This record gives C-alpha cells, structure tokens and sequence, in this order.
RNA sequence: UACUACCCUUGACUUAUGGUUACUCUAACCCGCUGGCAUAAUCGGCCAGGGAGACAGUGUCUGACGGACAGUUUGACUGGGGCGGUCGCCUCCUAAAGAGUAACGGAGGCGCUCAAAGGUUGGCUCAGAUUGGUUGGAAAUCAAUCGUAGAGUGUAAAGGUAAAAGCCAGCUUGACUGCGAGAGCUACAACUCGAGCAGGUAGGAAACUAGGACUUAGUGAUCCGGUGGUACCGCAUGGAAG
RNA sequence: UAGCGAAAUUCCUUGUCGGGUAAGUUCCGACCCGCACGAAAGGCGUAAUGAUUUGGGCACUGUCUCAACGAGAGACUCGGUGAAAUUUUAGUACCUGUGAAGAUGCAGGUUACCCGCGACAGGACGGAAAGACCCCAUGGAGCUUUACUGUAGUUUGAUAU
RNA sequence: AACUGUUUAUCAAAAACACAGCUCUCUGCUAAACCGCAAGGUGAUGUAUAGGGGGUGACGCCUGCCCGGUGCUGGAAGGU
RNA sequence: UCAAUGGUAGGAGAGCGUUCUUAACCGCAAUGAAGGUAUACCGUGAGGAGUGCUGGAGCGUUAAGAAGUGAGAAUGCCGGUAUGAGUAGCGCAAGAUAAGUGAGAAUCUUAUCCACCGUAAGACUAAGGUUUCCAGGGGAAGGCUCGUCCGCCCUGGGUUA
RNA sequence: GUUCGGCAGUCAGACUGCGAGUGCUAAGAUCCGUAGUCGAAAGGGAAACAGCCCAGACCAACAGCUAAGGUCCCAAAAUAU
RNA sequence: UAGCGGAGAAAUUCCAAACGAACUGGGAGAUAGCUGGUUCUCUCCGAAAUAGCUUUAGGGCUAGCGUCGAAAUGUAAGUGU
RNA sequence: GUUCGAGCCCGUUAAUGGGUGAGAGCGUGCCUUUUGUAGAAUGAACCGGCGAGUUACGUUAUGAUGCGAGGUUAAGUUGAAGAGACGGAGCCGUAGGGAAACCGAGUCUGAAUAGGGCGACUUAGUAUCAUGAUGUAGACCCGAAACCUAGUGACCUAUCC
RNA sequence: AGUAGGGCUGGACACGCGAAAUCCAGUUUGAAUCCGGGAGGACCAUCUCCCAACCCUAAAUACUCCUUAGUGACCGAUAG
RNA sequence: UAGCUCAUGUAAAGGUAACGCAGAGAACUGAAACAUCUAAGUACCUGCAGGAAGAGAAAGUAAAAACGAUUUCGUAAGUAG
C-alpha cells in the first residue's frame, strides 16, 4: 500500500473582484482561511474569515500599516 | 434515475397529511359581475344560468 | 390507458402555477446534533427546485 | 377492653371450588387382536368376546432442530484477473504564479474536546541564550542581562498570529430567538458566509462587542419508530382512536 | 504410540552412500535431516493372482546403421459414372522497407515467352470449430455450508375429539 | 490392488468400484428404516445370528494418546 | 453586387419514386395497355419519358389523401445456378470363352470349364418385413455405371388344416 | 451573447509538440494541464504516412499565380549565380 | 420402475444414433446494461470522447460540448486587441 | 481503374458519334467496430423474392384551423358500419397562498402590521387536427443459455420379475 | 342459533395486520331475538338507513365452431 | 338388518368452437440485483352450466332531505387510497 489514497478535497481560494468594482453591500470579496489581506471600512471579516463588503463602492487596495488591506471607498 | 443513487424526490421528507373534508366554492372574479348587470339575487342560478 | 400519476411522488412535490415547485429541506428529519446552530436557524425553511436539473418532471408528476 | 361488636394481621376447617398430579374404570376411540356371519373372500363390513384405553390418532396454533430439499445472496477499483490495500471528510505538495485537478502519487490525519480553551471587560508578553547564586541536573526554582516571537496558539498540517488568535484575572452564559437583504461555491443535493432589522438580552461606566473555539477534520439522504408541545384534521355526528 | 520412510508422501535437493550400470537425475538396498509419514480417511507385512506401473536381463529381431527388393488396392492413362466442404470479385511473383505496429494487391527495386500437366506443402494469420484457456455480464445452471430466508419432515405444549 | 467380477457405450479398465471379511451403531414388532397427502405397501409370512446405516476391505501383526471444543447419548439442580 | 457551399454520430428544412386510393380532372388501349428488352436523350439527384422489339390485357394520368412504402450487406431466409471437378469415390471376394438374345450386350440367358464358402457364404425357423413370390409384358425414373435383366414398372395369378 | 422551449448524442479517444507526474527522467508506456492535428478535413511535401509541415475541396474549365517543399534522370522547374 | 424423477459394482454413468438435470406443447415474440442488422433523394448547420454521482467503471443521470424555434436583444453582455 | 491517347472497326433518343483499345500518368474493394483497419478484424458464393421504427390509449412540445374568458359534448341515441342532428353528464381555462384549519388579490412563514416566500404586478386560452418525443402494450427487430406447468417415454440402456 | 359475535390462524376487499373497517373461510367459544338486531372504516353516545343469518328472478352483457345475407383505401400464389 | 335376486325409468354415463362460473393454481419477468410486492390468482389443470352464464331485490349507500334490486358503458380519475 501507500497510505496515500488518503485524499484532500481542494476548494476555491483567492479573489472575487479585486479591482474597484461596485460590489454589492454584503457581498463576498476574498476567500480566506488565513488572512493575507486585512480589512477596512464597509468591509467585514467573515465567520469563514474572508472579507465581505457592507456598502457598495470602489474596493481598491491599500498599503496601510506596511501591510495589505481592503476597504471600500464609496462611489 | 440517479444512476442507482436515490433520486431527488426519493430524498424528500413526507410532508403534510390531507383533509378528507377539504371543500371549496369554485371562486369567480367580480369581473363577471362587470359582465352582468345587475342580475338581482346574484346566486348559483345567476352563475350557471 | 391513462398515464398513471405517481401518488407518492405527488407526496414528494408541490408545484405552483406560472412558476416552479416547492421543495422541502434535506437533512431535516433524522439527527440534529452535528448540524450547526445556524443550520438549525435557517434549514427549517427551504428553497425551490433547480433549473437545469429536474426536467425529469416529464411526466412522472403529471397533473396533481 | 362486660351488651351489639360495623372488625382487622397468622393458622385451622364446613362450603364455592379451581388449574391439580397420580391412580382406577370403560361407554368414547383403537387393535395390519381372537373367533363367527355372508364372502365362496387373507381387503372391507357386521356380530360375539379379549386387549388397550380416555391415552392414541386426527384437526388448529405453538415451541424444537432442520441442506432432507429449494429461493436468493455473495461489491467496486486493479497496470489481465486474483492477493493485498482502498472506498468517508480536513490540511500541504503534485497544480503548471486566478481557480481546476489528474495515479494503487507524496505527507498527514480526523472520525474530538471545551459551561469554559466560548463571549465580554481589564491587564501581561514568549521561547530561548548568557551570568551569578545552598541541596543542583542539561532544564527544576530564583534574580539579572540579551531576547519579534528563533514560543504559544485544546487537539496533525497549512495559512494566520504582538491593536494579538498568544498569557492571566473579573463579569460571564449570545455556543440568543425570529430572521435575513446581499452574496460566494456549483449537475443536483448540498456547502461557504452574511450587511441590516426586530424581540429582548449579556457583558462593558459608556461607547463598543456578542448568532461558538485563531479558520479549516471531529460527519452522513429519505423512510420507519420514539420524545415533548401543537390555535390542525379528526371520516353522519360528537368525542376518542389515529 | 507401534510400525514404515526419499513413500503414488521430501520441489525442499539429481539428500547421502552402496549395489545394477563403462557409461546411470530414473531402478533397488540401506541410511531417515520425516516442510508434510502414519494407525481403521486402516499402518506395516503378505505367497498365488494382474491386458498393472517400472527397473534389469535372456531370447528373437529391419525398430535402426541404412536401407533395398518384389505382391495387391488406390493413386495415375483412358471409357462410363459422377459429389462434398469452399468463397468481396481478382489475368493473385520476389526482395527491402512502410503501415492497427508481421504484405499479393502499397512505395522503391528485381527478375517473368503464353497455357498446362504429375506430385509436394511454406504462405494465402487455409478450412471445418461466434475459444471449450483467460476475462466480463448486477447472466444462468449445478454443488457445498455453523450465509439469510424458508419449506417438508422430526419432536413439545395447548385444545375439540 | 488380494483374486475372479464390475467400470464411463459416443476416450480413460485402473491402484476406481465392488467383494467375502472385519468393525461400530440403530431396531423388540402393526418393527426400525423406507415409499406414498393419506390409504396402502415394502422391510419379511422377517423376528436382534434378522433388518437398517457408517467405516474398512482376505490372511498375518497391530490399532497408541487426548472428552478441551463439536456432534451424539443420558441426567436433572438452577438460568432461558 | 457581396459573402457562404469539407463534413461522420447530431439536428432542421425540402423533394423524388411505389401501391392503394369509387372520388374527380380524363385519357389511353389491339393500329397494342401493362410488363420485358436494346437504346449513342433529358433531369443538380432520386428520376422522367422517346424509339426498336417481345407481348397480348389493363394501365397511365394530374392534384390530394391513406400507407405492410422506398433494399446489399444480418451464418438473414427461401428458390435457382456455380465452384472444386471431370477430381474423389464407384460401398471388403475372380471368373472365363463360345453360342444365343436383341437394335443395342461385359454386366441378360444357356453351354462348358474355373473359382469360393461349406459349425456356412448351406436348410429351416422366430421376431420382423408386409406381397417384396411367381407368370407374362415393358424399360419414365431406380439399380451407384451399362442394361433386353431385376426385390424397378404394368398386368395376372399365387398361401387350402 | 442571454432567456425560454423542443430535440440530441458524446463518457473510452489518441498523436504531435510544450510544461508536469509515475516509470530504468525505458518506451508508438501511463496520467495530467496546455495548443494543434486526426478522428470527423481531401490536395501537396517528406519513398508509401490518420496524427508532422503546408494548405480547408459547390462545380466546370486545355487559365494564371503561389504555400511549404523542391529544380542531374525517373520526376517538373537552376548541370543557376 | 418416468424427470422436484428413475436406475445405478457410482464416473456426475445412463434413461430410444442423446442428459449435472430428458423430450413434446403452452406460458412466452421469457429475458438479455451484450452481438449483428437496417434499405428514396437533396440542401443547410454542426459534436463529444470531459466534470460530479452511481453494486459504477465496455452503462446510465445531470452539467460542458450541436441543432432548430421563440422572446427580447442583461441595452449590450459575447469575442478579440 | 480513370485521364490522355497511337491505331483499328462501325455509323447513333443526330448527336463536339459509338465500339474498341496498344501505350502512358496517377490511382489500398465494400460493410460493422475502432483511437486508428486496405487488411493477415469480421462478414458477404451468386442471382431474384421476402425481410424490420408501427399503431391502441395517454402526456408534452410545436405549428395549422376554429372560436374566444368562453371553449367543450363524452358515453349514448338517431341514422346507410352514412352524415348531420340530438344528448352538457362531465372536462379544460377563468386568482392563489399555505400541510391543514383557513384566509384571500393577497396569502403563508414568522410576536411582527419587519423581512422573506410564493403570488394579479407576473396579461388567454379552449377544442380539434398534424408532427416530433413520451409512456403501457414482445413496442425497431434478430438473438440465448434459462424458468415453470401439462403431457409422452424402459424395445437404447440400468434395475427387477 | 352454533347464528351474529369473541379468541387464534388465514384470505379477499385499493387494503402488504394496520387505527384498521366490512365480508368469507378453518378452529374454538357462544348470544339476544321486536322494548329486538345490524351498518354508518378502531371504538363510546346521538342521529340516518336497513331487517341478514331461507330460495328463485327475464332484460340490457361476453363469445363464435356454426347457418346464410354479405362488406372491404383486405391479399394476390414466399402473399393470402 | 346387512347382503342377495328380479322388475321399471337413457336417467347417464359420452363427443364438445368460444364465452362463463367454481375449485386447484405457478413460474419467468419487473422492481436496474433481490427476500416484501409485481407479474396474476394470470399460464396450466379439473369440474360444473347455458345461450349466455353468473347477476340481483338493501340486515344498501350516503350525510343532507339522500336515495331506493341488479347489470353494461361513460364519468368521477389514477380521484380517494
């Protein structure tokens, strides 16, 4: 044998919009079981510890704190 | 046929028993009263006549 | 002669006029320990049938 | 506590009696028993005895074993097939810089705990190195110095991790109810969240936070039978049954 | 346990030794390390008996050194008589390659007057045999069992008789 | 392997079967056993030296151990 | 004018041809219907008619409807014909000559020799066969060849308790 | 392009590179992603060639030009510079 | 002495040119995720050979992949650069 | 095999005629399956005939027609197996929400009159026909080994008398 | 009148023992009887209906070997 | 009395096209296998009958005023179950 038919079911990790889009209030931003990016205004961290929006508007990235971030700038 | 798997409907819960004393009234619009004027004593005789 | 309606399938389903069918929820009968608190908060109700699936309606659930 | 006692616990015996075991009888039944009748005729029937006997056998249920004989069952992969192993779910590589993922490819696992390791408030920073000090050890302890985490994070691994998710105290039972816009993921079933609102709450002075745990294993479809509630139906009618 | 042991049993391995044998894995006799002998699933013996199985020898010998001869029947020449299997049709060569990965028929190249007739077998993956080997089918049969369900049958008890 | 016999005609005659023999076990009679729903009948006008089943296969020697388990038998205290 | 037109399983559209259609429409037909045959026409196709000939009764039109409805191919089937092939075989034993017979004799008949069997390859008798026996006549097939011969064929008799 | 409605079949492919994995970094070997090709696409080239390269065919045609590839003869173009 | 059977010096042996289950008729045109077969003409468009599940792996069920029709053309989405 | 064609022969659905054809170029039969068959993968001797996607009833889709919130007669009766006419019993649509009580253009869910859910907003069907697909009918056919019932069979052979 | 019923075992009724009606079997037990008795899908009351446990009943329906009168968008000698 | 004898009565045995009724009664299938179901109480087999048979006069249905033996067809409608 191998003891290696033991399997992992991969799943979708990464981005959803990532670029200034008019993403819906309470909509998904970036799947994270582990935070590379870090939150901001109009943005919630999930029970799935992702980033989810709260209010529509542009969702550009910011280098706050010497670190990677997402808020939502309105309009 | 789910390929030998149980089907969509075969996974359904058993929901709601049924009244044997279920009875309704063959409901019409008031738009037929717009048809007939006045038809004094609007009844089943006015309905099926 | 006629095409026999499956009466127990009719006991599975309930469809609407000018619209789809109401499908009650899975998982909701047998154990409730490992299903979550939120799944208890939300899985009493249930959503509709599919769109690209369920076309095996025809015509096993006829005219009920 | 003598009259009449409406009387009560153990015994005893008349009676009602009943399963009640054993024995006896014989009218039942039986006797591939006797002998006779027609039948000339060993089958049968009848007569007349003997033997047995309320059994036997027969019916209907019930228990026993039961291949004597049937009816079906005995997976899937696979480097032919077979053996072995594996068949679920989570984690990393293989994944090709979105995802997507191939093989009986690698590596691990999990098939849990925790009324507090959960919430909240309020504080704290580790491991390790070196010095020096009675028991002394490589570390027990201590103090000092250095010390971005070279620790820890309940539980493997991954990511994350100091405004701490790390560590310790108090409150603490939000690991609330009813939801849920909006989303994501995608055969479906599922699954991942979730703004915000209401009903009140719980901390916290207030603000603020709170729908489990640092996130991710810790879990399975419908039936069927329970458990409780139930303004529901309750088969003419009420109830009840269900 | 007795008793037999390279067994119709040891692939363990041409076990060992000795005999038969010049030449001797087989044969016999002992040894016996018995994978895995073996006692009523009889074990060890056992004359006569065997269409037995082997091993040796004698005898006789065309089996063979290494063949040859003649007799008859077909064959074959003709007269009469006259079928079967068989198949896309084909005036159907060779080499070397190529290609569902082995050429008659294809590419290149070679030799070949045309048609026969008697014998022969290398092909034509020759026929005849929808492989009886293997595999698969939610295929079926048959068989077995302390599979599961049963059945009769067997044996309790009730109870009318 | 005792023998003679028998053995797959459309393959195989044998060491296979059988066989006397030997062993055990079951059956007291309207047998046991068996066939048939039963009836009826076999067993056999049989009576334990007979009938049925199991083993082994003359003769010679011999058949050792172990009742833990299974089955069988028998017993009933209790459980069921 | 521009653009398009490889195309399998796939899907859409359209058309041809056969037969029956009471329909009608409307004819042909013995001076020749149908059908066959040759044909050196036309039509994108399927398909269509012209002529020559066979042939001597039904057929065609149009349009529409309705369909057992469009034929290679399956161990397709049935029926016929190849093929091999004038080859195998000619079904376990020896006849021979002369003469007849006829039309035609190897094979029919006679004569005369030979030959074979002879615990049979004799005779007689079960079952069986069901008239095969014999006489006369004939030779469509049968006789495994021929054939005047015959268990073949026609006719007639033939079995007595 | 979406939506809605019918109607499908396809489940098992190869091969060529290119990047992986397994394998003796053996293979016309497997198993991925990626493009093409065939399949289901003739003609030409490479001696025939399903997969490589070029080039996508309605048809006629006694037209020319050209792709790769060729130009001593078969077998056409250069005994070309 | 007749097939759920028989016979059997027993091999799975035979039961009428012949048997691990006889032969004849009916059920019943049993069934068959497996083999083969499919017939007139044209035009247009034009595949897949994959994911997920599956007593499933040579088969199905969706989804991806065609075709036609209809409703508008998320007011362009599509597809390039 | 084409295509060209020396040469020959003949003269036609009168036609840029036909029958040839030396020679020369280039040319792997047809079917199912497959990833790929030219095949040494099948299968086909040939020729002719037959020989396979229907209908019964039902649903869905698409059109055609008719009328339209009104469409619709079934069975049956009449009658020529006519037609027409009768026959409205019933059936479809004409609001749903919720399991249901029930409510109703709203309804359910929920303390909600919060949200969500389905709802008129969200705008016509009915009936017949026709076509495709459907489903019960062997249901596109050809196909086993099979299963059971009923019956026949001991002259082969085995047993027995 | 062993009649209804009741027990058990069945079966049919759409009814696969089920809440199971209701009917009919085996087996067992066994009524009331006109103030009666039965049904109304377990069952208890009120109401509705009926009178079993006795027997006969045309008609409308099923199918043709048959007798003709016949009819065919049946079929033409592999057909029928 | 059994039993025996005689006489009388086709009675009645039997042949049967199909339909019926009643008893006895499977399997194959299908359920993707299959033990429940189905197939169907159908295949078969036996008996009893006629021109038809059964069939039948509420110890019925139903649920409100509701009728008044049956039978066949349509419906309800695959509706209730």
């Amino acid at each position: 044998s191998t003891s290696n038919g033991r399997d992992s079911q991969a799943k979708r990790l990464g981005a959803k919009a990532s670029d200034g889009e008019l993403v819906s209030g309470g909509s998904i931003l970036f799947r994270q079981r582990g935070t590379h990016i870090h939150p901001g205004t109009n943005v919630g961290r999930g029970g799935d510890d992702t980033l989810f929006a709260k209010i529509e508007g542009t969702v550009k990235f910011e280098m706050k704190r010497g670190k990677k971030h997402v808020s939502v700038y309105p309009v | 046929f789910e390929g030998g798997q149980t089907e969509l409907f075969r996974r359904m819960p058993k929901r709601g028993f049924l009244n044997v004393n279920r009875k309704e009234y063959a409901i019409v619009n008031l738009e037929t009263l717009n048809r007939l004027e006045d038809g004094a004593t609007v009844s089943a005789e006015t309905l099926v006549a | 002669p006629k095409q026999k309606t499956h009466r127990a399938s009719a006991k599975r389903f309930k469809r609407t006029g000018n619209g789809g069918l109401k499908r009650f929820r899975a998982y909701t009968s047998h154990r409730f320990h490992g299903k979550s608190v939120k799944q208890r908060r939300q899985l009493r109700k249930a959503s509709m049938v599919s769109k690209g699936d369920f076309k095996r309606i025809r015509r096993m659930v006829a005219t009920m």
